[PDB]
């Protein structure tokens, strides 16, 4: 190429500058590098001095090969190819330096190239790296392979893309060669190379699985860290995707890993401790294990202690050995439920009550552990362990504290199950005295754990309610941000637990203030504001008129989220390449507040709703990419539909055939809360409704006869169907037949109030347009009406009216052998209220 | 139950303090 002295002296110049200890100068040299970055020739230069300057030091040539790389990731688009070729042709042919910083450079710029740009814009890179392997100079395969591992970190895919003609055909088969090589460094490269295609279940791996296989077992025998790290993630990986090709060799395979789970290499060990992460999932495990079991439990149990540095440093977090201890032991205890209990109780026992408080830890952790699992079977034990815990909540140790704390709460369950006085009383009351521990850790675990125990406890909580609430606020002074975060959702829980008790002006004027005070400090960008949001939904339906001082700006904040997002969208989709896509959870939380709002206020939020464009930005949520954001819109929806359906009405004919497109049972979710949403409006139109039915109609029908859909699902469904066939039982009873059975199943499991009144209103009828429609399946409709405990007065007419209806059309002996059948409760209630 | 899903509980159970 170019370069000429003058050019080469003032880069140079500028280069040495850079490395100046002086601050000024720095200062400088950023904006005069700013300047020369957009010439594209300046490019020319600096890869000029990476690879061709011997002249220069090694950190001079490496700094200038880095500058370059930074303008290979903000300026790549505008290289022309003359430069780029250059590069290139230069980096490759610079791979082995002898120099380890020098080759470590050319590497980032390879391996940043094919990155940013190159993508298939590089043909051949891939091709001449793989012959380069073929190469003698041993710093030359090295650098090369090093180049290849990180492509395919990043770059995984390239099989199961295939936008350049499938490359992994021949790179894949070309790396178990080099398992044989005689330097560590080399084994490792090919292995992790492998490595990257196994989840993939890559075609050009899974067809050459034996040689892979193979060449591992070959290398199970290794002593080198690193291939020891790798051989062990193959293993894991293969465990998960080609399970019928390593039965055969699972004993001595659970003895490999066994073993390297005891490496006092701790990442060895991490690596070792995957396995039994995922053989647990395998429906294989108990029989895969038999023989090591006993010793598994053990080896467990004591990888689950903090590490000597992690001891240090939570004085003054990831994934590690601990975590993947206490996850395989969690999941094992759910494979092996009761039979685990043996195995650990005799490990517990000398951990639990232990004089070193690393090894008491760690035994409350196990505790907490095995709690899903073993629940049967510690019940017996719960009646000592308990207590013990409340004590070790004011162990003197923070992380004792902490930690027990989250293995109490995941005894919850058990202890709200007992009389109050004797365990949950106690266990609250040290809770909230260790929500304000003066220890950070301690305050979200305990903070946490409160929680949960809550949503366990539910009205439980009510006597206790001015007590609980006089923690909580304290707290508001007392935390830094980062707690005030589980603090909301502490509250956020605490007022979905005890619902409307939580309406009372001294609780409102505590809780409320500081609330909006953390609302007014946040930004509308700040995702902080997800938990204070989702905090503020539950409060409001909660508190609901208590709410009315509030209510004006959270609404109008929340719309404007909502608004701002869309636009964000549509700018985003407008120029990708100029404006960010924006962060929908900001609309999710928006629209789930509104619609508690709404849910709290009813007919109070029509003064606000009559303000705003809400609507008009439902239309487009509803018809939003993101399930989560319809299901949100379709709730806010129904919300709306109950509270002030005056400005609902004239989107209706919109709104019902996007309703219609959303009854799709894959999303749960959007697909209840669309079902609720068009119950409700059916009820608000009436008759009106009769154009929108088909539309509708046969995917109910269709959701309601399906298997494995969800109780609540089902429940929605057969309200709706209930709702639309008493407003137009005309369109809806010719498929009673259809629906029926299901309908009354799910049903008489429900609760008497207005939605079940309302949809057996539809249910009738229905009967009475179509009786034949329910004669076969009579039996289902006597125990759906047998489950009213209160029922209206007029509904019960119409329930005797047709059962007196159904025991004369079939006669008083049929009648009486078809009655039969009735269980005692069932045969009984139909006399108390109906004389049938 | 009858009525609408949220996704709230579950997003305060993913927020929440766990040792792994």
């Amino acid at each position: 190429w170019k370069p000429d002295e003058q050019g080469l002296q003032q880069i140079l110049q500028l280069l040495k500058e850079s490395q100046s200890p002086d601050t000024t100068i720095q200062r400088t040299v950023q904006q005069k590098l700013e300047q020369l970055n957009q010439y594209p020739d300046f490019n020319n230069y600096l890869i000029f001095v990476l690879t061709k300057l011997k002249s220069e030091d090694e950190p001079t040539r490496s700094l200038s090969g880095l500058i370059l790389k930074n303008n290979v990731k903000a300026h790549f688009q505008n290289f022309p190819n003359g430069v780029t070729d250059f590069i290139k042709s230069e980096c490759l042919n610079n791979i082995g330096d002898s120099s380890p910083l020098i080759r470590a450079t050319v590497g980032i710029l390879i391996t940043t190239i094919a990155s940013k740009g190159e993508l298939q814009n590089w043909p051949d890179l891939l091709p001449k790296l793989c012959s380069l392997l073929d190469s003698e100079d041993y710093n030359t395969c090295e650098g090369a392979f090093g180049a290849l591992q990180k492509i395919c970190e990043d770059s995984a895919e390239i099989l199961d893309s295939d936008v350049l003609d499938r490359p992994l055909n021949i790179m894949i088969p070309k790396f178990l060669q080099f398992f044989k090589h005689s330097s560590p460094k080399i084994r490792s490269h090919a292995v992790a190379c492998v490595n990257q295609f196994i989840i993939s279940r890559t075609q050009a791996l899974m067809l050459h699985i034996d040689s892979f296989i193979e060449n591992l077992f070959a290398l199970a025998g290794d002593e080198e860290p690193e291939v020891r790290k790798n051989v062990c993630r193959a293993l894991v990986m293969l465990l998960e995707v080609r399970m019928d090709r390593l039965l055969p060799h699972m004993h001595n395979i659970v003895e490999y890993m066994l073993q390297r789970t005891q490496d006092q290499d701790e990442n060895v060990a991490l690596e070792a401790c995957e396995f039994w992460l995922t053989l647990a999932e395998q429906p294989i495990c108990k029989d895969v294990l038999v023989r090591h079991l006993p010793k598994l439990i053990p080896v467990l149990v004591n990888g689950m202690k903090y590490s000597d540095i992690d001891i240090i440093l939570l004085k003054g977090s990831d994934w590690n050995l601990r975590k993947c201890s206490a996850a395989a032991l969690d999941v094992l205890a759910n494979v092996y439920r009761d039979e685990l209990l043996p195995h650990i109780l005799p490990l517990l026992k000398e951990l639990l009550f232990h004089h070193e408080w690393v090894v008491k830890e760690s035994g409350i952790l196990v505790l907490g552990a095995i709690a899903e699992g073993c629940m049967q079977g510690m019940i017996p034990y719960l009646p000592e362990l308990i207590p013990h815990l409340i004590q070790c909540l004011s162990d003197k140790k923070a992380l004792v504290r902490s930690i027990t704390c989250w293995t109490l709460s995941r005894y919850a369950h058990w202890v709200v199950s007992q009389p109050p006085d004797t365990y949950l009383k106690p266990l609250m009351t040290e809770l909230l005295k260790r929500i304000l521990d003066s220890n950070k850790r301690v305050q979200e675990a305990a903070c946490s754990a409160f929680a949960t125990l809550e949503e366990e406890a539910c009205t439980e909580l009510v006597p206790y309610l001015a007590y609980i609430l006089d923690t909580l606020v304290f707290a508001f002074s007392k935390y830094q941000h980062k707690n005030l975060l589980i603090l909301y959702d502490a509250i956020g829980t605490l007022a979905d637990s005890v619902g409307h008790h939580l309406n009372k002006p001294e609780y409102i004027q505590m809780l409320m203030p500081p609330l909006i005070q953390k609302w007014n400090m946040l930004k509308d960008e700040d995702k902080d504001l997800f938990p204070l949001l989702e905090c503020l939904s539950s409060v409001a339906t909660a508190l609901q008129s208590g709410f009315l001082p509030y209510c004006e700006p959270v609404y109008q904040r929340c719309v404007n989220l909502v608004q701002k997002t869309l636009a964000q969208a549509m700018l985003n989709n407008a120029q990708p390449d100029q404006y960010e896509a924006p962060d929908k959870d900001f609309m999710i939380v928006a629209l789930d507040l509104l619609s508690g709002l709404a849910e709290g206020l009813g007919g109070n939020i029509e003064q606000l709703v009559a303000r705003s464009n809400i609507l008009t930005l439902m239309y487009q949520c509803m018809q939003d990419k993101m399930p989560e954001v319809r299901q949100s819109s379709f709730a806010l929806l129904g919300d709306l539909t109950k509270a002030c359906f005056q400005h609902v009405k004239p989107c209706i004919a919109d709104f019902m055939p996007i309703l219609g497109t959303n009854l799709n049972p894959e999303f749960i979710s959007v697909c209840n809360n669309a079902t609720w949403a068009i119950g409700e409006i059916s009820i608000q139109m009436g008759i009106e409704m009769q154009p929108y039915i088909p539309m509708v109609l046969h995917q109910l029908v269709e959701i309601i006869n399906r298997p494995n859909t969800p109780k609540t699902l089902l429940e929605n469904t057969a309200i709706t169907i209930g709702r639309l066939g008493y407003v137009c039982p005309q369109e809806v009873a010719p498929m009673l037949q259809q629906f029926i059975r299901p309908w009354c199943t799910s049903l008489r499991n429900i609760r008497d109030n207005e939605e079940k009144d309302s949809a057996f209103r539809g249910i009738c009828t229905m009967i009475s347009v179509n009786p034949s429609g329910v004669i076969q399946d009579f039996i289902f409709f006597c125990d759906a009406v047998a489950s009213w405990i209160n029922p209206k007065d007029d509904l019960r007419d119409m329930f005797c009216k047709i059962l007196h209806g159904f025991k004369n059309q079939v006669g008083d002996e049929n009648w009486r052998r078809f009655s039969d059948q009735f269980p005692l409760p069932l045969k009984e209630r139909l006399a108390a209220f109906y004389g049938v | 139950g009858p009525g609408k899903m949220d996704s709230r509980g579950e997003h305060r159970q993913d927020r929440r303090e766990r040792p792994y």
